[PDB]
RNA sequence: GUUGCC
């Protein structure tokens, strides 16, 4: 879905955040976004 | 109609090639309802009635949203409510979701959510392409209906499909005059005496249009040697 | 037909690179890379009739063909090394890339 | 070593794909005969040329008659060759018909034929499959060792 | 009509060109900057260029996922294999002069994920010490036996060799006039 | 290179039941080529 | 004698067949074998060694077939017709020179016998090469014999020109009920036959192989090849602004399922599930066995360090698997002539020479150490005296390899039977028609009538009016009259040469614009990624017309995909055409008048730039012209002669452009069974069953084909008088009546000759 | 046959115009295939109607096609006037390569006399391009017996 | 037993 992560170009992943919030963050790169 | 037409009637094979079924209408005119039964019998796929499917989040919501083209229902002249679509999503055993979480939002906007490692992204991504290929109305078996005209003004209804039992029970078509092909479903539906008379009328059909003529009697002996 | 759509773009490729070698005269630590044909069987970049480009790097050997052609979304940086020592110097980045083709 | 005369049964050909078993061998006086006395050697019935569409044999003969009358071999090639319109002129300069179709008399009864006959030389090669090494007969002979059939 | 003479003045210097497979040139028609190199890393006989880059801090960092899993922080390193080709001259212009130099190798930089490689080498080492479950004399080369060689032998010599810690600097005028004085 | 067995010769491409039992080989036959003749009657 | 180029282009067609005959593929491969191809084999199996007593070595310096190095006479030899009636093999011995350690010192020995090779007639190592019917009259062999056939121990045979599907390239496959695959069979020249497959199970791209224990998905095997950023994966295969992103994006999340994410972790996912062939040492590293598992795969390309050129070769192979799922129009067929490779005689017996020659010098090695395991037998022993016991294994291997047409190979383990036949001496042209025929492979597609049919990409390549019927109705085909088979030249100079013509390298360009640009494929691999090809490809021909590069190269350039192709592999079919540069051809009849004076043959025309060869691929870019009266100002490649589409055994049909098209094939099966004459020495030979004919006649209407092969000089059949009419009822269908008189005068008196033989045997007592 | 070309070439140019008659039966750009197939199977018939009526008696193919001995009004019409158009399992000789049939003919040129139709008679002769297209339907006449 | 051909 054109989910490019900057400085790694890998992927994005919808992460179950704190208190079940839907933050998006990939593995294998320390990057996050609301 | 040739050598690969004789081969499967003698074999009585299960998966036949092109089983067309012939069902006649009630009336003769067009009336803006002669093709209204074609909507009630063909595989009405929801990707033709949807236009714009997208995922949206506010801050804590994981729900896919679909919308329909309300101005298209009257064009191909099918008739259905909005709630029966919301029935049809949970009428799909391929998608393993909960039975009733469907909530209507107005007249044309409809949403369904998902909630439970890493289930949440994958279960909304498998869900994204497995939605626009579910049947909503019509037969779940047949493929393509075609209306044509013969040397009379009467119009029939072709269906290139397998099932016959649900073709007869629907409205707009009379169940008295519904011939077909593919012998060994007629044995399931119309007793046994119909299955004998069918293999008579099929063999001399595909010998009628090859030029030669065998006999009506040399198949009447073949007709009951199998049944 | 479609043979004519080649020459007009190579015609327009002369002017797009003649502007670029003119703006770059201010030597602001700018670089461009381009490939010379080896295997000889120095010269001078020249301007022919109505803006046509050629080099003559041989005593007689003429190379008409030059063309600015590659499209690349990458940051390329020329840097020198020397003898595995304290010799890491970033000089500058590269604006463009042309080629040299001997005509036949 | 052995030689043999071509009696009936053998397989003659025509170089365009018209097979033939020799039907019967008749004496010399029974065939037709032209104004100069030429006896035709081999007679084909006309029931092949409409179905098999072998127009090449019909063009072989028009170039066939004209060559030995002029004394020069003629070039019938592929996708061209000796044309037809200049080949009819050398035939008619001698006295024969313009389409090769000369008339004949009947060798049986002596008078003319009500129709005309297409006429001349065709190249016939003999083929294999002669009959005397296919004639076979077994009255009461050997039996196989395992199942005792012939 | 006109002529712009060129000469080649380059020896003894094997200058290299890197290629950023991550970073684009322009952001809305305006070219961005090239990032600041913290340090470098080179190994001879295999010609790797291990460039280190540092990241932005807590705003786009998510440190409590980084500290709790691998404990290797603020470093994105990326690897590029240097490859050789002929031609490919680099040129700067003077006013009505243009001077050239041969490029010796070209590397293409791909993001070498250091720490997730390093995260599992500890995971296997602890697995041995949970349940450890337990002698070299010469052999003879035989003419009916093969020995490992070719491409995997290059990985046998690219793993243990001498690093050189580069002092990354920014010069660019010393080499510039060095070409000008040479004809 | 596979060995012929009992089951390898009752069935198959004329092992038995077509080549020796259904359709047999017979004595007192002959075989020559055909040529026409009008002068003799039918039968 | 006012000549022009309008109708007198025909008079160069015999100049092509004068110096370059009718048996071109059979002799010019065996002549390439005996001179050059044997030195390249002793240099690949030299220096046999013994581990016991390690200072003993036998190495081969050269190899020769025929004459010695001492006497330097031509040859001492039995003539072949003296050999073909004594049930012997026409052979000349093979001589080598060897040096080794006898003892106190090393010595070299010259002209050692090891075996006796058979030599095909009219090859230059026979007596019959360049004879002028005076030596050949002494040797009672016919001047009009075609040649090119073995006479092994009596009956004379010939191997056929067999072909298979094009190795070392790719195809695509489309299937409805199973999912769609694409094959890529490759063959390294030693002991490997590996083929790779890419399968789409239920909407996901996959990958399997016959050395991996199970299936390994696609995102792993590209991250193991270096391309790891996972945006470049989509950037290679899909491009931009398309539907390919919607189909391919399913594959990317299986990298997230297995949690790999880097180039280090990608490899050992393969080697965890590799099928382990035991090398009996097995020091497996769990990092080194995966790099070789990513080396023994798709053996077109091998790598040193960087994996990169192998990586995107897989990426281009997986681009065409998503182009086919978009629409099934992108499918190719595996019976198109461009995906066929004819490969000829001498480079096909060379494979059988390997499995015998390595079987020679290992049992000979096993005889050495059995002697050298003695304490006293160590000082003055010589090893050469036990070479004659192993000598004839080469001979008796080769002789049954031609007699019984089945070849037991070992380095491929392959069992091609029916590779030779006994040649038909029934007619003259029957002894030449079988010399030019092609036997297919029979991969059990008996239901598919595709290759049974005849494709239109065949005009002048190989004959269209000749094919047998019945047991094989479309699988036995015949070469055309003007026809040459290519051969491999080299590949590293043109890769250096295309760089000079203005192309770059793959290791500099990003995939952001290779789909914007074009790409050269050298034997199916992307190496340059050129743009503006019509400036590029026209400069390449003009080097070839001047002859700086070899002329057997094709510049097929399609536009359904954004790619151009190069071919240099050799073993593919082609014909020559004359160059037409513009609205006037390069015929130049003043050149053509100088040919009939005789000072320049056909070979000088391709030196100056008036003719070049075209294969099946280069026909697709060209716009070839029939006649000079039909030149368009956009029109190249005029036809050299239009009736060159029929082979040497169909050419005797007169006016074949008038008759119906099936009634030429029914004569090609029966021209080869025509009684006539055989040779000038036909009353001398003692063969099994020959038919001879008393009074032959040359046919009345000739053809330009039959004067090339001298069919008129010993023809078959007479030309009798035919009067087509019905008569007496005895001709109902296709019967025919002939007199009692003319056969009595001698019309078609045939004559039958039969051999019988016995052998007087000497028993034990 | 020239007026058969003159009705064909006007129909083949309406791809830039993009007209589609849309016969019931789901054409999707094959009306221009099926209308030319009905057009070229017409011109073969009335040309065969000229040869039968405009012909004297005592023509030997005429007298054995008046009877049912051997031959037909189609077989005599292909020997004197026109051989017609070759059919391959209900198809008008599909392309060999690059949307064309043979390297004599221009790119993507969907005309008859280029794909399937051959215009001259057996008495006239055949051209090197049109000889092969008759030599294809001569093949599958032998294939189906196997 | 195995191939070739009508
Ligand atoms: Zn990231």
């Amino acid at each position: 879905m054109l989910s490019f992560c900057p400085s790694c170009n890998n992927m994005l992943l919808i992460t179950s955040g704190d208190s079940g919030v839907y933050t998006l963050a990939c593995r294998s790169c320390p990057y996050e976004f609301p | 109609l040739g050598v690969p037409r004789i081969k499967e009637i003698i074999n009585a094979s299960k998966v036949i090639s092109t089983p067309i079924i012939n069902a006649v209408l009630v009336n003769d005119n067009d009336e803006r309802a002669a093709r209204v039964v074609k909507g009630r019998v063909e595989k009405t796929l929801l990707s033709d009635v949807a236009f714009y499917v997208q995922d949206v989040y506010k801050d804590n919501l994981s729900f896919i949203q679909v919308r329909i083209d309300l101005g298209t229902i009257d064009k191909l002249q099918l008739e259905l409510t909005i709630e029966d679509i919301a029935v049809a999503i949970t009428r799909a055993s391929k998608l393993k979701i909960q039975a009733s979480d469907v909530n209507i939002i107005g007249k044309d906007r409809i949403a369904i959510n998902v909630f439970p490692e890493n289930d949440v992204f994958y279960r909304m991504q498998q869900l994204r392409r497995a939605l626009p290929d579910v049947v909503v109305k019509g037969l779940p078996d047949i493929s393509r209906a075609v209306i044509n005209i013969r040397d009379d003004g009467k119009r029939e209804l072709l269906v290139e499909g397998y099932g016959l039992r649900d073709v007869m029970c629907t409205d707009g078509v009379i169940g008295s005059r519904t011939t077909t092909n593919h012998v060994l479903e007629v044995f399931s539906v119309l007793g046994i005496e119909a299955a004998r008379y069918s293999i008579i009328r099929e063999i001399n059909y595909t010998m009628s249009n090859h030029g030669m003529s065998v006999d009506p009697r040399h198949i009447q002996l073949l007709g009951d040697v199998m049944t | 037909k479609e043979a004519a759509a080649e020459l007009e773009l190579l015609n327009a490729d002369h002017q797009h690179i003649l502007r670029k070698l003119k703006k770059m005269n201010n030597k602001p630590e700018r670089f461009m890379v381009f490939q010379l044909p080896t295997r000889l069987p120095v010269g001078s970049i020249r301007v022919h009739k109505s803006g046509k480009l050629s080099v003559k790097i041989g005593n007689v050997v003429m190379d008409i063909g030059k063309g600015a052609e590659t499209t690349f979304l990458q940051d390329v940086i020329a840097l020198s090394i020397a003898d595995d020592a304290s010799s890491a110097e970033l000089l500058g980045r590269v604006d463009g890339k042309i080629v040299v083709t001997p005509q036949i | 070593r052995q030689n043999r005369r071509p009696e009936l049964g053998d397989k003659f050909s025509s170089r365009h794909g018209q097979k033939g078993v020799c039907g019967i061998i008749v004496k010399q006086e029974d065939m037709p005969f032209n104004d100069q006395g030429i006896v035709p050697d081999i007679i084909m019935n006309p029931h092949g040329f409409p179905s098999r569409m072998t127009v090449g044999k019909m063009i072989e003969l028009i170039s066939g008659k004209a060559g030995v009358l002029n004394g020069t071999l003629e070039y019938g090639t592929c996708f061209g060759g000796s044309k037809l319109e200049d080949m009819s002129k050398i035939l008619v300069d001698q006295g024969f018909n313009y389409s090769g179709k000369d008339m004949l008399y009947s060798g049986i009864t002596g008078e003319c034929l009500q129709a005309y006959i297409f006429f001349g030389p065709i190249y016939y090669q003999k083929l294999k499959h002669m009959v005397l090494d296919k004639m076979h007969a077994r009255a009461r002979g050997p039996r196989a060792v395992l199942t005792r059939q012939p | 009509i006109e002529e712009f003479p060129l000469k080649i003045s380059g020896e003894e210097e094997s200058l290299h060109v890197f290629q950023y497979a991550n970073r684009p040139r322009l952001v809305g028609r305006k070219p961005a900057e090239h990032p600041f190199i913290s340090a470098a890393r080179y190994k001879p006989k295999s010609h790797l260029w291990e460039i280190d880059i540092p990241l932005d801090e807590q705003a786009f960092y998510n440190k409590d996922k980084a500290e709790s899993e691998w404990n290797g922080v603020n470093v994105q390193t990326l690897k590029g294999v240097g490859v050789e080709n002929n031609g490919q001259y680099a040129a700067f212009v003077k006013d009505m002069q243009v001077y050239l130099v041969p490029i010796e190798r070209v590397a293409q930089l791909k993001p070498f994920f250091k720490y997730i490689d390093d995260a599992n080498v500890t995971r296997k080492q602890e697995d041995a010490r949970r349940n450890p479950n337990p002698m070299s004399v010469k052999s003879v080369n035989d003419p009916s036996q093969n020995r490992l060689t070719g491409s995997l032998l290059a990985h046998k010599v690219a793993d243990e060799e001498a690093n050189i810690e580069l002092t990354w600097a920014e010069g660019t005028f010393e080499q510039f006039k060095d070409t000008i004085v040479k004809e | 290179k596979p060995i012929r067995g009992f089951c390898q010769r009752l069935k198959g491409k004329q092992g038995r039941f077509r080549g020796n039992l259904s359709g047999k080989r017979v004595d007192f036959s002959g075989r020559t080529v055909i040529s026409p003749d009008p002068n003799l009657s039918i039968d | 004698d006012e000549i022009n180029t309008a109708q007198d282009k025909w008079h160069l067609l015999p100049a092509f067949l004068k110096v370059k005959g009718l048996v071109k593929q059979h002799l010019d491969s065996f002549n390439y074998f005996v001179d050059t191809d044997l030195k390249k084999i002793i240099k690949a199996n030299q220096l046999i060694l013994s581990d016991v007593d390690p200072e003993f070595y036998l190495k081969y310096v050269d190899i020769r077939v025929g004459k010695k190095s001492s006497s330097s006479t031509k040859d001492y030899l039995t003539p072949p017709h003296e050999c073909r009636l004594r049930d012997m093999t026409y052979s000349a011995p093979i001589y080598v020179d060897i040096e080794y350690t006898r003892g106190r010192n090393i010595i070299m020995h010259k002209d050692v016998e090891i075996g006796r090779m058979p030599i095909m007639l009219r090859s230059n190592k026979c007596i019959l090469y360049d004879a002028d019917e005076s030596k050949m009259a002494k040797l009672n062999e016919c001047p009009l014999d075609p040649g090119g056939y073995f006479i092994v121990n009596g009956t004379e045979k010939v191997i056929l020109v067999q072909e298979q599907l094009s190795k070392n390239r790719i195809i695509v496959e489309a299937d409805e009920k199973k999912g769609i695959v694409q094959a890529s069979v490759t063959s390294s020249t030693h002991e490997r036959k590996s083929k790779t497959y890419v399968i789409t199970k239920n909407g996901k791209i996959y990958l399997k192989h016959n050395s991996i224990a199970e299936e390994i998905p696609i995102a792993i095997v590209l991250k193991a090849c270096g391309i790891l950023s996972d945006l470049e994966i989509m950037q290679l295969v899909c491009g931009n602004d398309s539907s390919y992103q919607d189909i391919f994006a399913v594959n990317l999340e299986e990298s997230s399922k297995l949690d790999i994410y880097t180039q280090q972790q990608a490899l050992e996912y393969i080697g965890a599930k590799v099928k382990t062939m035991r090398r009996q040492k097995l020091t497996i590293l769990q990092e080194g066995i995966e790099a070789i598992a990513t080396t023994v795969i798709a053996h077109l390309t091998v790598e040193a360090l960087d994996f990169r050129e192998k990586a995107l070769y897989i990426a281009m192979m997986t681009r065409r698997v998503v182009m086919a799922m978009y629409n099934p129009k992108m499918i190719d067929d595996r019976d198109y002539v461009g995906n066929k490779r004819l490969e000829l005689a001498g480079q096909l017996i060379s494979l059988l020479f390997e499995d015998l020659f390595k079987k020679f010098n290992n049992d000979f090695k096993l005889s050495i150490d059995k002697v050298l395991k003695k304490p006293n037998r160590a000082m003055e022993y010589d090893a050469l005296l036990s070479i004659n016991v192993h000598s004839n294994n080469i001979t008796s291997g080769l002789n049954r390899a031609i007699s019984t047409g089945n070849w037991s190979l070992k380095r491929f383990k392959m069992e091609r039977a029916g590779v030779t036949h006994v040649l038909s001496r029934l007619s003259y042209i029957s002894a030449l028609g079988m010399m030019t025929r092609i036997s297919s492979q029979f991969e059990k597609s008996r239901k598919v009538s595709g290759p049974r049919a005849l494709q239109p990409s065949q005009f002048g390549m190989l004959c269209t009016a000749d094919t047998p019927e019945g047991e094989a109705c479309g699988l036995v085909k015949n070469l055309a009259l003007m026809t040459h088979i290519t051969t491999d030249d080299e590949e590293e100079p043109i890769k250096k040469l295309c760089y000079v013509l203005g192309v770059e390298d793959i290791t500099l360009i990003d995939s952001a614009s290779l789909h914007l640009n074009y790409g050269v494929y050298l034997n199916g691999t992307l190496i340059g990624s050129i743009r503006f090809p019509t400036k590029f490809v026209t400069q390449f021909r003009h080097l070839r017309r001047t002859g700086k590069v070899s002329e057997f190269i094709s510049i097929y350039s399609n536009s359904h995909q954004m790619a151009v192709h190069i071919a240099t592999d050799g073993g593919r079919i082609c014909r020559p055409l004359i160059i037409v540069s513009d609205g006037q051809s390069r015929v130049k009849d003043i050149h053509l008048r100088k040919l009939l004076d005789g000072e320049l043959d056909f070979d000088d025309f391709l030196k100056l730039g008036l003719v070049e060869y075209l294969d099946v691929n280069e026909e697709n870019d060209s716009y070839i012209a029939l006649y000079e009266k039909d030149i368009v100002p956009s029109m190249t490649h005029l036809e050299i002669e239009p009736f060159t589409i029929l082979g040497a055994v169909a050419g005797l049909i007169p006016y074949p452009h008038h008759n119906q098209s099936p009634r030429n094939t029914y004569q090609c099966a029966m021209g080869k069974q025509a009684i006539g004459a055989i040779a000038y020495n036909q009353f001398k030979r003692i063969d099994t069953l020959l038919y001879l004919m008393t009074y032959p006649q040359q046919p009345m209407v000739k053809t330009k084909t039959i004067e090339l092969i001298d069919y008129d000089k010993l023809p078959a059949g007479q030309n009798a008088t035919v009067a087509v009419m019905s008569y007496s009822g005895y001709d109902i269908e296709d019967a025919l009546v002939l007199n009692k008189s003319s056969i009595d005068r001698g019309f078609g008196r045939c004559e039958t000759r039969r051999k019988t033989t016995t052998v007087l045997k000497r028993y034990a007592n | 046959v020239e007026i058969a070309y003159h009705k064909c070439d006007e129909l083949i140019t309406l791809f830039n115009k993009g007209e589609l008659e849309t016969q019931p039966g789901c054409n999707e750009e094959q009306t221009l295939e099926a209308k030319i197939g009905g057009l070229l199977s017409k011109v073969r018939e009335e040309v065969g109607d000229v040869c039968i009526n405009e012909l004297d008696n005592w023509n030997a193919p005429l007298i054995m096609a008046t009877c049912g001995s051997k031959g037909s009004t189609l077989n005599v019409s292909q020997m004197v006037a026109v051989v017609g158009q070759q059919i391959i399992s209900g198809n008008r000789v599909p392309d060999g390569f690059q949307d064309r049939s043979l390297p004599h003919f221009p790119k993507n040129s969907k005309t008859p006399q280029s794909k399937g139709f051959v215009r001259n008679s057996f008495f006239s002769g055949l051209s090197p391009p049109e000889f092969l297209f008759h030599a294809i339907s001569g093949r599958e006449g032998l294939v189906d017996t196997a």
